[PDB]
C-alpha cells in the first residue's frame, strides 16, 4: 500500500512496504528479516514517542514516506 | 585502505541473490555466494571455492 | 575518537534528530552543548532543555558523560541533571552516536520508568496522579526551561 | 533482490579502514566494522554494537 | 546453471581471452565449442586445438566435461582426448570458470605430470628422452593441430 | 619498485607492489596478504607457462604493470 523509511541504528535507511493497520511488532519483524536486529533489541521512535509493540502505524499518524528512527532498546532507572 | 566495490555484484555462482553467504574458516572468510549457495556447499562437504580450505560454518551475513 | 567525533558533528549539521541539537562549546571537541526542546503534547512542550556531553578519550569504546544543565520534572533524572539510563552505562553501543543518544533520552522524557527510579517522590506521583505530574512536569517547564 | 551498497562505507567506529571485521554470533553475521575494531570490542568484553547478541568470532572478511 | 553459463559467454563476448574462445554449438547452451592455441616456446606452438565442453545440469557444483577433439601428444591426455586433470574431477571449484580451465589445460601442456600418467608410453618417453617427447608433440602438432 | 596485476579467480584484479628479484612464493604470500588464499592452491599463469615458486618475477620476464593469472592448484595424472 505505502512505504515508510527507517533510519538503522548506523544511519542506514531502508524501506518498508506495509499497511496502516500493521502493528509495531510486525515492523520489528520485517526490520529482523532486512537486517538480522532481534526485535526485542529493536526500539523505534516517530515524533520523539517510543512505539509500543501492540499498537499501529496508523495509531501514531505515520503516512506515507514517514521516516521511524531506530534506537537500542534502553531502560531508564 | 581497500574498499570492496565487488560486494554490490551478485553471488558468483547463481548471479542473482546478494553475496549474503560468507564461508568462515579459523579467523578468515570469503564473501562472494549467497547463503544458499553456500549452504548447499556446507551440506555436501565442500571446501572454500576460492582458497579450499574446509568450510567452518556459513554465517548469513548483513551490512547494517 | 576525533575522527568519530567530527564525523557526528557533520551528520547532526546535514541532518538532526526532529527536537535535538549538539555541537562543541568552544575549541574543545570532546565537550559539547545540546538542546532537547519539550517534545510536543507532553508537559515539557515549549521548553529547551540544555545538557553538557563529555566524550572520553577511548570515545566510542566508551559512552559520553550526558547530563542536564536545565532544570526538569522526571522519575530517572535528579535536580543535578544526572540521567539514570542503561545506554550511559553498562548497555552502552559503539554505534550510538550523540543523535540517536539525544533521541533515546527525548523518548524517556514522553515514557518514564517510575518501578526503578532515580527520584522515588516523582516516581510516586507519576504512578498515583499522572494529572498532578503533568501539572508539576509543565510548572517546571515554565519556572525553568523558557 | 537488493544488494549492500553501504559495503564500501568505512568502518562506523574508526571512519577510515573497510568493513572486513565480521561480528559472528549464532548463525548470523554484523559487518560494519574493520578487523582492527573488531578485534577491540571483542578484546575489550563488548556484545555486538547493532544487535547486542555476544560476540562468538571476529572473521576478517575478503570479497574474491 | 543456464544464467551462470549465460554470465561466462557475456564475459567472454565482451572482453576475449588472447589464446582462448568457447561458445555454445548452436542453440544448446549446455555444449560448447573451445580452441586453444598451442603455448608459446612449447612443441605445441602454432597449433591450434579444439575441445568439446558439456555443462552438466548442476554445473557450476559439478564440473564441465572438457576433452579434446584435436590429437594431442601428452602424457594426461589420451588419444581419446580425455584429459586427467584434477580440476575437472575431485578438485573441481564452482569458482572456476571456462576461461580459467582453458587457462589450466593450457599450463598442463608446459608442465606435464609423469609420475602418474595417463598415457604410460608418453610417460616414459618424457622422462628418459625429452627431446624425443618434444620432436614427435612437435610432428602431432604439424599433423593434427595446423 | 612496480606494480604489476592479478586477475584472480573470479575474475576480480588486484596490484601488488613487487620487486623484479620477488620470488614467486612471496608473490603467493602477498595474494594471501590481500585475499586470504594459501599459497600452496595458487597457481599464477603468465604465458600459458604456470610460475614456479622458487624462481623470481625477473625469470619469467615479468615487467612494470604486467598481468599474473591466478587459476586453483592443478595437477595432472
Ligand atoms: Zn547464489
Ligand atoms: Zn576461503
Ligand atoms: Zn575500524
Ligand atoms: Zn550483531
Amino acid at each position: 500500500s505505502m512505504q515508510i523509511f527507517v533510519k538503522t541504528l548506523t544511519g542506514k535507511t531502508i524501506t518498508l512496504e506495509v499497511e496502516p493497520s500493521d502493528t509495531i511488532e510486525n515492523v520489528k519483524a520485517k526490520i529482523q528479516d532486512k537486517e538480522g536486529i532481534p526485535p526485542d533489541q529493536q526500539r523505534l521512535i516517530f515524533a520523539g514517542k517510543q512505539l509500543e509493540d501492540g499498537r499501529t502505524l496508523s495509531d501514531y499518524n505515520i503516512q506515507k514516506e514517514s521516516t521511524l528512527h531506530l534506537v537500542l532498546r534502553l531502560r531508564g532507572g | 585502505p581497500s574498499f570492496p566495490h565487488n560486494a554490490i555484484e551478485p553471488c558468483v555462482i547463481c548471479q542473482t541473490r546478494p553475496k549474503n553467504g560468507c564461508i568462515v574458516h579459523g579467523k578468515t572468510g570469503h564473501l562472494m555466494a549467497c547463503f544458499t549457495c553456500a549452504k548447499k556447499l556446507k551440506k555436501r562437504n565442500k571446501p572454500c571455492p576460492v582458497c579450499r580450505q574446509p568450510i567452518q560454518m556459513i554465517v548469513l551475513t548483513y551490512f547494517p | 575518537a576525533l575522527k568519530r567525533i567530527h564525523k557526528e558533528l557533520n551528520d547532526l549539521a546535514r541532518d538532526p534528530p526532529a527536537q535535538c541539537r549538539a555541537g562543541p562549546v568552544g575549541d574543545d571537541m570532546f565537550h559539547w552543548q545540546a538542546t532537547i526542546m519539550g517534545p510536543n503534547d507532553s508537559p515539557y512542550q515549549g521548553g529547551v532543555f540544555f545538557l553538557t556531553i563529555h566524550f572520553p578519550t577511548d570515545y566510542p569504546f566508551k559512552p559520553p558523560k550526558v547530563a542536564f544543565t536545565t532544570r526538569i520534572y522526571h522519575p530517572n533524572i535528579n535536580s543535578n541533571g544526572s540521567i539514570k539510563l542503561d545506554i550511559l552505562r553498562s548497555q552502552w553501543s559503539p554505534a550510538l552516536t550523540i543523535s540517536k543518544v539525544l533521541l533515546s533520552i527525548c523518548s524517556l522524557l514522553c515514557d518514564p520508568n517510575p518501578d526503578d527510579p532515580l527520584v522515588p517522590e516523582i516516581a510516586r506521583i507519576y504512578k498515583t496522579d499522572r494529572e498532578k505530574y503533568n501539572r508539576i512536569a509543565r510548572e517546571w517547564t515554565q519556572k525553568y526551561a523558557m
